[PDB]
RNA sequence: UCAUGGAGAGUUCGAUCCUGGCUCAGGAUGAACGCUGGCGGCAUGCUUAACACAUGCAAGUCGGACGGGAAGUGUUUCCAGUGGCGGACGGGUGAGUAACGCGUAAGAACCUGCCCUUGGGAGGGGAACAACAGCUGGAAACGGCUGCUAAUACCCCGUAGGCUGAGAAGCAAAAGGAGGAAUCCGCCCGAGGAGGGGCUCGCGUCUGAUUAGCUAGUUGGUGAGGUAAUAGCUUACCAAGGCGAUGAUCAGUAGCUGGUCCGAGAGGAUGAUCAGCCACACUGGGACUGAGACACGGCCCAGACUCCUACGGGAGGCAGCAGUGGGGAAUUUUCCGCAAUGGGCGAAAGCCUGACGGAGCAAUGCCGCGUGGAGGCAGAAGGCCCACGGGUCGUGAACUUCUUUUCCCGGAGAAGAAGCAAUGACGGUAUCCGGGGAAUAAGCAUCGGCUAACUCUGUGCCAGCAGCCGCGGUAAGACAGAGGAUGCAAGCGUUAUCCGGAAUGAUUGGGCGUAAAGCGUCUGUAGGUGGCUUUUUAAGUCCGCCGUCAAAUCCCAGGGCUCAACCCUGGACAG
């Protein structure tokens, strides 16, 4: 790439920070409809059975989004809010669902680290 | 014309005052030609730069009230 | 009626002026009309040339009557009054210009 | 401000004459010294120019749409 | 002297070097959510649906222009109407607009009420139109005949350093009011200036060639018109031009800039509040008056939508301030005041200003402050862990004294307001003085490596965590709990967006034998670069001077708020 002419052409341009979330697509955290609450596996490495709620959003897309936290009282149809946040382990979950927010408790019983499941102070 | 008037600049409950000679139609804190003057009335000086409030008046931008007020504590006023 | 109208009013005002130059622009243009109709007559078949000039000028002095009045009331800036009597001049010269008033610069 | 010299493309117009105008221009990200070419539309009554010539556009009152100048002569100080 | 700036780590592999990608450590938000929440100062507060809008208010004023009438009994306050300016400013939003719209820098063909300077003028007449009185139509909204009236309201004649025209010639104006006067405010015609606009042009102004031709008032010329002014602005005829592979045309996106944030730097992203310019005002399209609009709260028409109707018809534009409803993760009070400041009007008095000045709510942000200070036998009670010796919570607490920022209970009490006095929404706020009293006040992440902080109990590829690597199949420094520790602190975290790191788009700053990458080779157009000497102009280049790049911001130095934040004064390199 000359500084003649093969560069005040172009050199080319890098696309974007590609963005980790294609819901959300406003700003951080968006509500949603629970559609299925049902329970998948990750791959090969580990095993377990990860709870995920495919949820529509009010956006316009619908999304399969993980539940963290032991307990969960998501029925279906109703109201979460979910967040960002890839979990590695299952292909196709790009979201979390924000846990203590509208229509879905805290978890139950945690006293390590509360503000990331929504759970008031005891004593 | 012009009108020699005073424009707010400062915090909330301060009231330093600049001494513009803009044109009457803009808003109140606009842009000037030349900003000449200055009053602070809680208690400081005032700057207050004759030959060119000596040249808008000689043109012929009157001032508003207290800004006239402030002309007539000094004797600016020369006719000529 | 209300206690405070303040745009009505203008609005009564501006159906009145409407009404005033809308018809006075309107005589202005009909002394115009005259003036060069009665030009392009003279200038198709008149077959004596500088005596009938006096009707001419009697009707574009009528023209330039209504064109400085209406001067003075607003309705018409200084370069429209300026541009419309070199109008009507510019016509007079150029039927002079064909014609037996030899004019060179 | 400066006039603008420059060659004279084609004069297949009355009074109109068409004028390339080169400008070297430094390029913002990198640092050379690009050429720009822009034609103009010039007036001239006496249209006493013909294809090839080079002229100076000065700035006047606007004739047409794009007729706004009138070239005459450059300096010629070799 | 200048320098005030550049950090790495994890992950490919049994290991090693390397290329390369991802991920993190740093800042910033107009932010959102979770947990927790003492105060103060200053900012900020629909990013989304330019989506509809209930209610009130957001633009008036002038009786010293005029006529009437209606309270008060020579005297004054008001008033609908005709007039005068103001409604084109101020406020709000960014839908459009890739364009002289903006930014910067020049130019000539113009206009300009209010504002200064300046030369001259205001004789004579006359007709009505509102108002009003009567009749009458309508639920209302509004009207309609009949008469009448005044003026700074209209019309005509004369007169004019103006205009038209080559000249000849013609053409054109006025208004009075206040006052006893004095005089002042005016009016008409000119001539300048300031400021404000209208135009024109150089340069800068996003991506896409899987959009290659476009353009026929189109690009010129003349004549006729038109505009405040130049102009295909418009029209008839003639010429065939004009733009474009340096991206025309089309499509898509976007208000722009002082600036903000980041970066060592070059520059990358972005345009909230603050400020300047543009555009829009329910969606479209028109014109009217005025100096100035094609006018947010003007008019007329069409379209859609809401309200009223007595069914014939009317009325309406919150993207003004507050507010409601919807959408949204999410953005407030249907507040006080014209005291200041700035507008508009008036001779003045004053009036009106949801601009603006304040107040309220919200940790939304930036800054400051507190939750105690000093001592505390090293003796006890307890949690957790222990080679059962003990260790550690721990001077921590308990406990003794000191103090009162804050808290409560009382007193005083501002400037802000302008030399005639009076004139304060804020507010009895700020601040100060006195009386108790440690009293009223600490949480949230993390502790496998990056990355500071670790052991124990329970779970047993389950529950789960996770930013990347990856932990989890019986003793887990990675899950859950406890203890302890760490870092922060009225905040702490997660997420989203942007920059850094990233030399991972490279001018500073990369590569092409084998890692991603040299066309299969060659001719050559456009274009790019180019031998030596001498001479000339100076376009580039360099130096001086000058103009400008608004103010605010950033940098330096002072100054003010008890400091800081913030505010203010002056100065300037760059470029």
């Amino acid at each position: 790439m000359p500084t003649i002419k093969q560069l005040i052409r172009n050199t080319r341009q890098p696309i974007r920070n590609v963005t980790k979330s294609p819901a959300l697509r406003g700003c951080p955290q968006r509500r949603g409809t629970c559609t299925r609450v049902y329970t998948i596996t990750p791959k090969k490495p580990n095993s377990a059975l990860r709870k995920v709620a495919r949820v529509r959003l009010t956006s316009g897309f619908e999304i399969t989004a993980y539940i963290p936290g032991i307990g969960h009282n998501l029925q279906e149809h109703s109201v979460v809010l979910v967040r960002g946040g890839r979990v590695k382990d299952l292909p196709g979950v790009r979201y979390h669902i924000v846990r203590g927010t509208l229509d879905a408790v805290g978890v139950k019983d945690r006293q390590q680290g509360r503000s990331k499941y929504g759970v008031k102070k005891p004593k | 014309m012009v009108k020699l008037r005073l424009k707010r600049c400062g915090r909330k409950q301060r009231a330093v005052y600049r001494i513009v000679a803009i044109d009457v139609r803009s808003r109140r804190e606009g842009r000037d030609l030349q900003k000449v003057g200055f009053y602070d009335p809680i208690k400081s000086q005032t700057y207050l730069n004759v030959p060119a409030i000596l040249d808008f008046l000689e043109k012929g931008a009157q001032p508003t009230e207290t800004v006239y007020d402030i002309l007539k504590r000094a004797e600016v006023f020369k006719e000529f | 009626a209300d206690s405070a109208a303040k745009r009505t009013r203008q609005a009564e005002t501006r159906r009145l002026r409407n009404k005033a130059r809308k018809s006075e622009v309107k005589t202005r243009m009909r002394k115009v009309f005259e003036a060069l109709d009665a030009l392009k007559k003279k200038s198709g078949a008149s077959t004596e040339e500088l005596v009938p000039i006096d009707n001419l000028i009697a009707e574009a002095y009528s023209a330039i009557d209504k064109a400085v009045v209406k001067g003075t009331l607003h309705r018409n800036t200084a370069a429209r009054r300026k541009s419309r009597l070199a109008r009507n001049k510019k016509v007079v010269e150029i039927h002079h210009g064909w014609y037996t008033p030899s004019l060179a610069p | 401000m400066r006039s603008m010299q420059g060659k004279v493309i084609c004069a297949t117009n009355d009074k109109t004459v068409n004028v390339e105008v080169v400008r070297l221009a430094p390029h913002p990200k990198y640092k050379r010294r690009v050429r720009k070419k822009k034609k103009y539309q010039a007036h001239d009554p006496d249209n006493q120019f013909k294809v090839g010539d080079w002229v100076q556009l000065d700035k006047c009152r606007p004739i047409s749409k794009t007729k706004t100048f009138l070239a005459v002569a450059p300096e010629g100080r070799q």
